[PDB]
């Protein structure tokens, strides 16, 4: 498995000063390989260096190199750009305004491996000191579909760059050298090669998938693969688990049966996606069907009439440009209990935002958040009013699955509030991602909490670091009720325990359920407290019941029938070949027929 | 540098910008967030 | 579309004489090119033509040429030998013991277009005066995993034939001439061809599913398929339904999305098929689904713990090898409702047989089929004992499929019986293959039946020819009961009609439904006789009553509750809050409260 | 031709007979039934 990274979605964003950016930008993608966001090489000055940029083999989606005014970016070994996601709804290779005050900016662009765009176009714009890159011609390296969509521009008043070696076919050469030429997969193919080839004999057409070139005849000779991939091989279609038999007119099961994640074909599904019935690793099913019990792994069935309103998350569906729970979408949020995306708490949600015209969101308003029970994506809460200290909106919270990371590795980030404690207390299982909970003020809350009960997937950490003191706030009723299990707490109330010491009266903890003394009527089972049937006898003596049913009462209350302890007797109940039965009481209270 | 249209668009005392050979708009983020508009959480580097 | 026929599946069984076994073969394989069953070319003496057999191109079973003296078989367009179901379990190809009494037997045997039999081996025994094939390489036409299972024999000491011309690589000719020599694909290719090409240059490498030769390198210019096809072209797997999105994670719905049928990629399943999720034209789904109710199409849904127990038919599934309804597999039979296959009856069951030493079987065991009520596959009736005169099992059976045919043409044969009348008051849809009911005695019994309106599927017909007189069997009470509808009538009696003129009590045709006389209160809807609540009054002057309701009586019999005629008044039944409500009667018999 | 264990193998009147060059079994049925055994109804002809 290659290198991966997240990259970064800034735009045109500068991230601070010129440093902070360029230090961001080296933390980002350093021993990178396979970008699956976006390679974003924006404000990158003077006397600046680049490489470790040269290791970035596939990006995943559109490469923007915008106002840099360094010499050299040497992207040197970017063999696919695939563009998962457009710049300007057209493009995924845009290089825009590199000059400085003095029209000195981007020189070069060995960009040696590239050879085929996917999905994108190319735009250039503004670049007075970008020479020998228009001579390279664009038809290998856009698809056959954007011939249109491209749009060139260059500014050739300069003089001071060179022409190319004469050893490489119709001039064509990146940078300065005889390895900086472009290498030419389609226009010079035959007409028997359907796709891309290696040179200009008959004897080298390619693989359908191979979709930069290949090392040979075979599909597990591609240098990358165009759609999915059987671990050596580029493929277009994985091998479903039921094959078709021509023969008896039946459905097979295939040995062979791989499941579709990604551009990869697995072996199997992991434990926080959804196996469908063709073979697939989803992230949602369709909209005639619901996410059923898990028996191992997630299936889909069909519900009767219409399913649940399931509610889209942000940043996917039907709020996929959404960037908050504002006031608008929050009216989206009433009755479903299954989040399919992503739950985002914003500062833009509370301090009003003009550019859209919306009143600020209220924090009674989030009641309506009251009944959210699972979150398939990532949890972000980022903003809270100086009202209240506690998460009372995710009270009812279960699972956060995590099927979508912010940055490919944490699902659950708690920060920058004014809240006292965390209130949690029904999370049970986190399938993915990493639980960071820093930059706080009044919580410290967390040296008790095991996080590895909680974690579905190992190789996972944590950042609670740096909130409060460390020694000064562990003095003064930091520290839980004494009554929580050591397994972990989560506020100081009694109930916002884990788990209990020794029983558990619906999320109380206590030591024992009233034994010999209390006003409820109740036993132990699973460490819980259970009341009885109320006609049992309170007795002071020994103890009063032991099961749910009236069977178990010791003694009745008023009158007893056979095992059952009741309140009054039968006077009329439904028999059998019309006859109301008429029970009389005893001197013992027993109901005779 | 960008008009009064576009007031609050960057997030987190982030300043706007207007890029003039593009015709676009921009932000300026403080150090701890990055983004289109100032609003994703800087959580892989301090926190 | 190519002419397709079924063939036969006659090993050994000579028909008849020599000649009418010929005209047997003459009669099956005229103007075919797609044999779907078996190629089977026996018993073909001397001074013959079979010129017919030219025209033959695809073969989907084994092909075996037994004992034939004649000169010349011209098999000169056999392309492709797909071999579905192999000659003792491991061939395709067996030319066997073709020699006069004279020793002079098959001589030419010019197979020009054989290139790969793609399921199977050849086997050549006992073939004296066979020249001309011994020189084929064999490694071209057999598949890469049967180099062991081959076995060859040969007999050169005739000295009768000529040798090859000098202009045909490796000394290989079929036959007298140049035309007749081998044409290599596979072992001439190089490295660099993955599956079969044309020539010595490695610029002729084919697609994958050619199977016997290409004539270009796109998939379209294939000669033959080798799985599946989309119509022009010749591909492995049918595009599906559903492809998976590698960006979003989901499963988009394919436009281009064929339904596997065969060896085809049909647009559409047809009528009496079951389409499947991953998007398929089966017989039969798994065994933890069942067939639920068409909507258009058949589809497969899951069941609740386990399925039906599905009765598998005599040809497939465990009763693949059997032949009838035996004495031994109708145990099996017990309570199913389904057939999933074909429910043959044979002499064979009723006469007795010693190669298995089973007891004959029981008319009175054949009730045990009294609850057949669909049957997928074709029915066979062909043997009935001379006790009763009446077709009393499939009295409940409502639809016959006929996924699977005998001949390819029909699906419901009732042959060779000692049967009165049919008795078939259910059939209400036959969706494929002819109805032929001949070769009887008793039976005319047909002019009145609209099989067009039975018949779900347009272009067919009926043979009910010959069977007893045609003018003089409708003088004795052949014609069946007067109240039958025009539409058809099976039986003489009452209730044997397909509808009714006026009304249907149950199943029985009457003028009305016993209106101002009569012992039943019974109405008129849908043409047929409803009893109404037994506390409807018999008025003799009027009509009386209208729904099956107590409120739809005119007058009431004994005592009325409101709009209701009821027996009895209410007198403890079970009302509100521990209210049993005591009713009394009236004078005019109204239960007051 | 074949020996007596295979009697009643051939329905319909058929006769048995026995191929000794292949070392096996084989039918003869009457005008109007094929099949291994004599056990399908011709009905694409003649009835
Ligand atoms: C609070 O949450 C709100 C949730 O709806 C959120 O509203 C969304 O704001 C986004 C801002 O970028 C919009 O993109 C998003 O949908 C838009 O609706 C427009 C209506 O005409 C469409 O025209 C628009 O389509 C195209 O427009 C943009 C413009 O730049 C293009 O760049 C883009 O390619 C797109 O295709 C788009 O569909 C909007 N949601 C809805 C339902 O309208 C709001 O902004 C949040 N923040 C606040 C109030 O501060
Ligand atoms: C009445 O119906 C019966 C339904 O069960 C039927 O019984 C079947 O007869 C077939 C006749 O060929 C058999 O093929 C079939 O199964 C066989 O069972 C044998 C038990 O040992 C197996 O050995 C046999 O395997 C192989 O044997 C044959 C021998 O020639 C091979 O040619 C062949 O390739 C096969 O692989 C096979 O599995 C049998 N079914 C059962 C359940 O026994 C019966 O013949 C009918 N007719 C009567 C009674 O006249
Ligand atoms: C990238 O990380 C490695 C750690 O293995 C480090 O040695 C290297 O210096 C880093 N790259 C840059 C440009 O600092
Ligand atoms: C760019 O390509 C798309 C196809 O994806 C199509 O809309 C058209 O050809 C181009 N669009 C525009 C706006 O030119
Ligand atoms: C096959 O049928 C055609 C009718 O189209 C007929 O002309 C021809 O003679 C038949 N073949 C033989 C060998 O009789
Ligand atoms: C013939 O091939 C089959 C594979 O289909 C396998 O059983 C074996 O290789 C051969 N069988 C025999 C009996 O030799």
């Amino acid at each position: 498995e290659k290198k991966v990274c997240q990259g970064t979605s800034n735009k045109l964003t500068q991230l601070g000063t010129f440093e902070d950016h360029f230090l961001s930008l080296q933390r980002m993608f350093n021993n990178c390989e396979v970008v699956l966001g976006n390679l974003e090489i924006t404000y990158v000055q003077r006397n600046y260096d680049l490489s470790f940029l040269k290791t970035i083999q596939e990006v995943a989606g559109y490469v923007l190199i915008a106002l840099n005014t360094v010499e050299r970016i040497p992207l040197e070994n970017l063999q696919i750009i695939r563009g998962n996601m457009y710049y300007e709804n057209s493009y995924a290779l845009a290089v825009l305004s590199n000059y400085d005050a003095n029209k000195t900016g981007l020189k070069e662009l060995p960009m040696r491996n590239l050879q085929e765009i996917l999905h994108g176009a190319v735009r250039f714009s503004n670049n007075p000191a970008l020479c020998n890159v228009e001579s390279i011609q664009w038809r290998d390296i856009v698809s056959s579909d954007f011939l249109s969509n491209m749009s060139m521009d260059f500014q050739n008043h300069l003089g001071s760059c060179q022409k190319c070696d004469p050893s490489c076919p119709n001039g064509s050469c990146w940078g300065a050298g005889e390895e900086n030429c472009q290498k030419l997969t389609k226009i010079i193919c035959a007409q028997q090669c359907s796709g891309r080839c290696r040179g200009k004999s008959p004897s080298d057409c390619c693989h359908n998938q191979c979709a930069a070139g290949c090392t040979g005849p075979r599909e597990s000779d591609c240098l990358v693969c165009r759609k999915f991939r059987d671990e050596a091989t580029c493929k277009d279609t994985c091998p479903p688990l039921m094959l078709y038999n021509p023969t008896t007119y039946q459905m097979d099961v295939n040995p062979e049966g791989k499941y579709s994640f990604g551009a990869t074909c697995v072996k199997k599904c992991p434990r926080n996606y959804v196996v469908t019935d063709h073979g697939s690793c989803v992230r949602a099913c369709g909209a005639d069907s619901y996410e059923m019990e898990e028996d191992g792994v997630r299936k889909c069935k069909k519900c009767e009439g219409p399913c649940r309103k399931v509610c889209n998350g942000i940043g996917i569906g039907e709020f996929k440009d959404s960037l908050s729970i504002n006031a608008t979408n929050i009216k989206h949020f009433k009755n479903c209990t299954s989040i399919s995306g992503d739950l985002h708490i914003l500062p833009v949600a509370f301090r009003g935002d003009s550019f859209t015209h919306t009143p600020p969101l209220d924090p009674q308003e989030l009641d309506i958040l009251k009944t959210v029970k699972e979150i398939t994506g990532f949890l972000l809460i980022q903003a809270w009013p100086e009202n209240r200290t506690d998460l009372h909106a995710f009270e009812n919270l279960e699972i956060i699955r995590g099927r979508t990371k912010q940055h490919g590795q944490f699902s659950l980030a708690v920060v920058s509030l004014n809240i006292t404690s965390l209130g949690l207390r029904s999370l049970k299982e986190i399938s993915d991602g990493d639980v960071i909970i820093s930059g706080n003020k009044n919580l410290c809350y967390a040296n008790t909490i095991n996080w590895k009960k909680l974690f579905g997937t190992s190789g996972q950490k944590t950042k609670i670091i740096s909130n409060r003191g460390e020694n000064s706030c562990k003095a003064t009723g930091q520290v839980c009720h004494a009554l929580c299990s050591p397994e972990g707490c989560w506020g100081p109330e009694p109930r916002d325990c884990v788990s209990c010491r020794n029983v558990s009266r619906g999320r109380e903890c206590v030591d024992k359920c009233n034994l010999l003394e209390g006003e409820p009527r109740e036993f132990v089972e699973n460490s819980e407290c259970i009341q009885c049937h109320p006609e049992c006898l309170p007795q002071a003596m020994n103890i009063t019941c032991t099961g749910r049913g009236p069977d178990n009462c010791i003694q009745c209350a008023h009158y007893i029938d056979g095992p059952h302890c009741v309140k009054t007797c039968p006077a009329g109940v439904m028999g059998e070949n019309n006859t109301l039965v008429w029970k009389y009481a005893d001197a013992g209270h027993v109901c005779h027929l | 540098e960008c008009p009064l249209s576009h007031d609050g668009y960057c997030l987190h005392d982030g300043v706007c910008m207007y890029i003039e050979a593009l015709d676009k708009y921009a932000c300026n983020c403080v150090v701890g967030y990055i983004g289109e508009r100032c609003q994703y959480r800087d959580l892989k580097w301090w926190e």
